[PDB]
């Protein structure tokens, strides 16, 4: 499929970024939209292999695409704004139709300063026994508090082996402070499994998640510890009681 | 006056010579609009003909884009019906796409017709109701399938019945000047002796638009008349075409033959006698 | 004016 | 220009109808689809013109007036839930320059077996002073409302599948930093 | 895979007419594939400055070129177009006939 590069990209206000797309390889036409929340996907521009054809009327001139050798194509927005915090879609065909095929995106939060950035705070919590006799299953709940922005993946991992039956993390994030704009979030996520099968002493539970923040590249001069991507995870283990 | 819109594409492989040579001519009626040939200087759909220099770069981009775009396609297509056939690398290989609107005497839509060949024969042709293909082939099959689907939309039809007429009605009226002209044949005789027995009689036509010609030899008497040898209609090189008609006659007898031509260009039909 | 393909072969 | 619904609420197993609106459709203009899972990009499902069309994926219907055409989803499941977004033109002036509404978020919820609202109450595996209430095995006809105070926060719903076990089930998520587990609702 | 041997035909765009200014045509058609060969010779010698139409077919999938230059015809200058093509054996000569 049409991969995109970085998946996840912070940056300061004020400050210029990249992105790129790689297309399916034959497909001559590759597309860059513009995806904000609870919209759908805006057209910015397009090529036929390098030749860039036709550029939205309404289009920022610090958006501006490359694609030479008509290959990957690169996104650049310029001197970033509050509102440039949206999804950027790559698509990619074989001519006007054949073979229409959309990236996975890459996700741009721009913050009007480093320092508003946190890394999350991860715990699992263990099942009630109110639970365990009642209903006969164990609901674990992790439980990310404190990170800003949104770039988490959250995972289950028993026994060494990630897993998706029982599992249940919620939509979207909500907000600590839902006033003040730039809040920081948290996240919750469920793991259900048979009353038995958490009473269980060998069973391994693990409840990861992905952060992505600031990178080397990024300028750090606080007292606090620079909030750059990190895995930041929580175990319990199954007891017999 | 039944006048015409057509396209004709031809895609030749070169294994190890560069990427497929693609080559596009578009025709309203027997004059020659507009060529794309993605080798010369230029990778971009031209004008050729005095009549088209005129439209602005809004209509020569469209074009040259929806040509390298049937171009990549038929490089793509080249690969797959080189599969289907399972013929080696090596081999050159030739893909031609053909399609065209056809107007009566009134400007009402008479026909729409598209059609693929590989390798000189037939390949997939859209049928009457225009939204339907018949595969020569087994390979074919498989290439008739997946047309369908797609062409649910009736692409077709849309095209060849509206936007094929709409552009052909427009081209029409910016040519007229050369296209709307009907230019009737200057026509001669010509005697070329053999023995004392027979000579040759040959009836010209010469510099004539449009195409559409008949030249008919007939004899006053109940005599013999040899077989006439017509040549096939010509480019003067200059937009306009030429043909001819020969007997060989006995000696004597050639006052007797009496050559009739027919063109739109004619108000009624000529009729020609060698005169020395 | 001509048309690019919207399915392939 | 077409208008759909912003959204549209269904329970699986069902056959669901979203109309798009397209008055001003041009005589050659046809109808084509798309489905946006949370977080993917947008994927091609069924494209039409005049003739109804059936896919594995779903089916689409279009009327004579061709004013207002109907994607219908079989047997819909929890994963068939996302953004659905109607595109009405053609490749021919578009070139491949989609253009997007809102579309239509669908949710599909599953049919509560066994009803039984409870609530519990969970220990920080690592420090046991520190929890979080859960309210779960609720039926999907009730909205999760909002927290009140300061530093009360509560998550929407989140619907769970154990698939070796046929037992799909809700769930919720409060927790606070006195404040008994035994109050939201 | 058809091959269709070329059908060739040499000729004037005017009537000929020693020491004035006329066009030399040969057109090649009926042929299969495109990958085709043509020279207009003036006595048997290659002319160096020869044009041609863009390549186009017809109902039956065979190609046809007009190859063309400018000459000026006389009384004994020898015009002829060789057309070689994977179908011919050996590059087919045809000599110009002002009469055909």
């Amino acid at each position: 499929g049409v991969s995109q590069n970085p998946r996840h990209k912070i940056t300061k206000r004020g400050q210029n970024v990249t992105f790129r797309c790689d297309p399916i390889s034959e497909h001559n036409r590759l597309y860059w939209y513009r995806q904000t929340l609870g919209q759908g996907p805006e057209f910015l521009t397009y090529f036929q292999n390098e030749a860039q054809l036709e550029k939205s009327r309404l289009l920022s001139d610090r958006f501006s695409a490359e694609r030479p050798k008509g290959s990957f194509s690169t996104l650049e927005i310029q001197r970033t704004e509050q509102g440039d915090s949206a999804m950027y879609l790559c698509a990619s065909s074989l001519g006007r139709e054949y073979g229409y095929t959309f990236g996975s995106g890459t996700r741009l939060t721009v913050v009007e300063d480093l320092n508003k950035v946190f890394p999350p705070e991860v715990a699992v919590f263990e099942p009630s026994e109110a639970e365990i006799s009642h209903t006969q299953k164990a609901t674990l709940v992790c439980l990310a508090t404190g990170f800003y922005p949104d770039h988490v993946e959250l995972s289950w991992w028993v026994n060494g082996k990630e897993v998706h039956s029982g599992v249940c993390t919620d939509p979207q994030p909500l907000k600590e402070q839902p006033a003040l704009n730039d809040s920081r979030y948290a996240l919750s996520s469920r793991l259900r499994v048979s009353a038995t099968f958490w009473q269980d002493p060998r069973n391994h539970f693990r409840c990861q998640v992905q952060f992505y923040g600031l990178s080397e590249n990024d300028e750090w001069t606080q007292d606090r510890a620079k909030p750059v991507t990190q895995i930041v995870s929580a175990e319990a283990w199954g007891r017999a009681d | 006056g039944s006048h015409s819109l057509k396209y004709f594409h031809t895609s030749v492989s070169r294994p190890g010579r560069g990427e497929p040579r693609f080559i596009s001519v578009g025709y309203v009626d027997d004059t020659q609009f507009v060529r794309f040939d993605n080798d010369a200087a230029s990778p971009r759909m031209v004008p050729r003909a005095p009549w088209m220099e005129q439209e602005g770069s809004e209509y020569w981009d469209r074009e040259t884009r929806s040509a390298r775009d049937t171009a990549q396609i038929f490089r793509v297509n080249l690969r797959t019906l080189r599969g289907y056939y399972n013929q080696s690398e090596a081999g050159s290989h030739t893909l031609q796409w053909m399609h065209g609107c056809e107007l009566g005497p009134d400007g009402r839509f008479l026909r729409g017709y598209e059609q693929f060949a590989y390798d000189g024969k037939d390949y997939l042709t859209l049928n009457e109701d225009l939204r339907s293909w018949t595969a020569v082939d087994t390979a074919a099959q498989i290439s008739e399938q997946k047309s369908n689907d797609a062409s649910e939309a009736e692409h077709q039809r849309a095209y060849l019945e509206d936007t094929c007429v709409e552009w052909l009605h427009k081209y029409l009226e910016k040519g007229k000047e050369t296209l709307l002209h009907l230019e009737p044949p200057k026509t001669h005789v010509t005697h070329h002796p053999i023995s004392d027995h027979e000579a040759t009689l040959r009836c010209w036509a010469l510099g004539f638009y449009p195409a559409e010609i008949t030249l008919t030899w007939q004899q006053d008497g109940e005599g013999h008349t040899q077989d006439t040898e017509l040549v096939e209609t010509r480019p003067a090189g200059d937009g306009t075409f030429q043909k001819w008609a020969a007997v060989v006659v006995p000696s004597g007898e050639e006052q007797r033959y009496t050559c009739h031509v027919q063109h739109e260009g004619l108000p009624e039909p000529v009729t020609l006698r060698w005169k020395p | 004016r001509m048309y690019s393909p919207v399915s392939i072969l | 220009k077409t208008t759909q619904p912003i959204s549209m609420d269904s329970y699986e197993g069902q056959e669901v109808n979203i109309t798009c609106s397209h008055n001003n459709i041009a005589t050659n203009d046809y109808i084509t689809w798309y489905q946006q899972f949370p977080s993917q990009g947008p994927r091609f499902i069924i494209q039409g013109y005049k003739t109804k069309v059936t896919n594995e994926v779903a089916s689409l219907f279009i009327p004579a007036d061709r004013k207002s055409s109907t994607l219908s989803l079989p047997r819909v499941s929890l994963s068939d839930t996302a953004v659905y977004y109607c595109l009405v033109g053609s490749s021919f002036n578009q070139g491949g320059k989609l253009i997007f509404g809102q579309g239509t978020e669908l949710s599909v919820k599953p049919n509560i077996q066994n009803p039984d609202p409870a609530v519990y109450q969970l220990r920080d595996s690592k420090s046991s002073d520190k929890s979080v209430c859960l309210f779960t095995d609720f039926d999907s006809q009730t909205n999760v409302s909002q927290s009140k105070d300061s530093d009360v926060y509560i998550t929407d719903k989140c619907v769970l599948d154990m698939r070796s076990m046929d037992f799909k089930s809700n769930s919720a998520v409060a927790w606070s930093n006195d404040f008994a587990c035994a109050n939201a609702f | 895979m058809i091959q269709r041997t070329p059908k060739i035909q040499v000729y004037s765009r005017h009537p000929a007419e020693n020491g004035k200014s006329n066009f030399l045509n040969c057109y090649v058609s009926g042929f299969h594939p495109s990958d085709i060969e043509v020279d207009l010779l003036k006595n048997g010698e290659r002319i160096e400055k020869v044009e041609h139409s863009d390549l186009s077919f017809s109902k039956d999938w065979s190609f046809y070129l007009l190859y063309y230059t400018e000459f000026t015809p006389t009384e004994k200058d020898e015009y002829a177009c060789r057309v070689n093509h994977v179908t011919l054996s050996q590059p087919k000569i045809v000599k110009w006939d002002r009469d055909m």
